[PDB]
């Protein structure tokens, strides 16, 4: 129906925060996933940018 | 501690008759892993053991 497109750059070591029902400084303070998340999660090594 | 065990020999400290807050270990944002089994690290601090 629709469909939301979110962006950001964090550490490597912060990507796995990024996921339904985690914690951390990423995920509490900065972004949060729902318990029932339907999305995709993608990420790539921007060490180059 | 400066120097800690070999894992042989692992070194184990008893905590008792204390009041803790786990809350300043988890967020110190410090380590690389932190993992609990059986036990939520956020509700960690509003238990007793």
């Amino acid at each position: 129906t629709n469909v939301y497109a979110d962006s950001f750059v964090i550490r490597g070591d912060e990507v796995r925060q990024i996921a339904p029902g985690q914690t951390g400084k990423i995920a509490d303070y900065n972004y949060k996933l729902p318990d029932d998340f339907t999305g995709c999660v993608i990420a790539w090594n921007s060490n180059n940018l | 501690a400066t120097r800690f065990a070999s894992v042989y020999a692992w070194n184990r400290k008893r905590i008792s008759n204390c009041v803790a807050d786990y809350s300043v270990l988890y967020n110190s944002a410090s380590f690389s892993t932190f993992k609990c089994y059986g036990v939520s690290p956020t509700k960690l601090n509003d238990l007793c053991f």
